[PDB]
């Protein structure tokens, strides 16, 4: 069975460091950004 | 920009109903193609040749269909009548293997055909189902002892009807038939749809000539005839095989 | 924020769904911390 | 007139998930660089995408690294 889909938004940022705190507050406005457009389709 | 995709045609039912293309599956400079010239990396001077832009203004769109120790030829005909047209071809059937069903090779079928009845994948199914079980034992036999019988050939493909006549010994397995089949068509410069036509009327021949020997057990290994030069020593061959027009 | 074309036995709204699931979990647990 | 009718889901060639399943299969050791990168980023994102229970082959497809 095919279902042609569309994938998840997976939060892909540019600059890449390695330490995880510069990664939270960009994460954090990334859920943001994504289940508030979510929630608008339920 | 101005790039063709690589897909998304699929014009050969048309050619299949063409009636100038000699195709026997269905009834109801100089050169054709540019596989030997260049155009100057122009892709309009491919719409000069006629059998091309044929297949550009009356092609299609298509999906792509998605998807043992000794095999057992078995040539199987198949000839159905389906609305005025008709569907006559010949291919041989690994009775040993199983890895594609007869229903699935029929959906297979009827889809380059552009047929897709649902009703003849049944109905050639059916008769493969039943052309591998009327041969599912009589192919499989173990001829010993050096029949080394004449055989008679004849190949019927659109009044151009095929003939030769040559000892065939099947109780060696050195030759196979679609090699003996290919070595004509080199030697005589025909085209490539002899290569499966002469071997699926040959193992049809062979399964007759094992037919006599498992059913009946008529042997008759008395003289099959030669020109008096080879196995038979007469007086110290017997036909050449010729490509008639009737 | 990237997307993708892909195959699945999930139509496109039980994975909306199961993003629904799955951020709603990463919401809680990065609010949390 | 028949440039026209292209399927749309299907003019990039094939999806990403074969693509990356397919390059795993060949002994591309980049696009087996590449798609275990991707395979690695769509684990920590989205593990319900590539779960063994919809996935069921593969399983053998990491045992042989």
């Amino acid at each position: 069975p095919l279902n042609w889909v569309q994938g998840p938004a997976i939060f892909h940022m540019l600059t890449s460091p390695y330490t995880q705190d510069e990664i939270i507050n960009h994460e954090m406005n990334f859920l943001k950004g994504r289940l508030l457009e979510l929630q608008e389709i339920t | 920009n101005q790039l063709i995709p690589q897909a998304y045609i699929s014009n050969f039912h048309n050619r299949l109903t063409n009636e100038d293309d000699g195709i026997p599956i269905f009834t109801m400079g100089n050169a054709v193609l540019p596989d030997l010239q260049d155009q100057h990396h122009n892709p309009f001077n491919i719409l000069r040749y006629p059998k091309i832009r044929d297949t550009f203004i009356n092609g299609k769109v298509v999906s792509p269909y998605r998807l043992s120790g000794e095999a057992i030829m078995i040539p199987i005909t198949l000839d159905i009548e389906h609305m005025g047209h008709t569907i006559k071809d010949q291919f041989l059937w690994n009775y040993n293997d199983d890895s594609i069903s007869p229903e699935e090779f029929a959906s297979i079928y009827c889809k380059d055909l552009d047929m897709t009845s649902a009703t003849l994948q049944t109905q050639i199914a059916n008769i493969i189902k039943e052309q591998l079980k009327d041969l599912e034992n009589i192919a499989a036999t173990e001829i010993m002892s050096d029949l080394h019988v004449i055989i008679n050939l004849t190949c019927n493909l659109q009044d151009r009807f095929f003939e030769d006549n040559f000892q065939w010994n099947l109780n060696d397995k050195s030759l196979t038939p679609e090699r003996f089949a290919t070595s004509i068509v080199q030697d005589l410069g025909l085209t490539r749809e002899f290569i499966p036509l002469i071997s699926q009327s040959l193992h049809e021949t062979i399964l007759k000539i094992k037919k006599d020997w498992v059913d009946g057990h008529l042997i008759q290994d008395h003289v099959p005839n030669d020109a008096a030069f080879g196995y038979l020593s007469g007086i110290r061959s017997n036909w050449c095989p010729r490509v008639e027009i009737l | 924020a990237v997307f993708d074309l892909m195959t699945s036995p999930f139509t496109q709204e039980e994975v909306l769904i199961k993003e629904i699931d799955f951020l709603k979990n990463k919401l809680l647990d990065l609010q949390s911390l | 007139n028949v440039f026209q009718s292209l399927p749309k889901e299907t003019a990039r060639g094939v999806d990403d998930l074969t693509r990356m399943e397919m390059a795993l299969l060949s002994g591309i050791p980049e696009e087996i660089k590449w798609s275990l990168k991707k395979y690695l980023t769509y684990s920590n994102k989205a593990p319900y995408m590539i779960s063994l229970r919809t996935l069921p082959d593969l399983l053998p497809l990491f045992k042989t690294f």
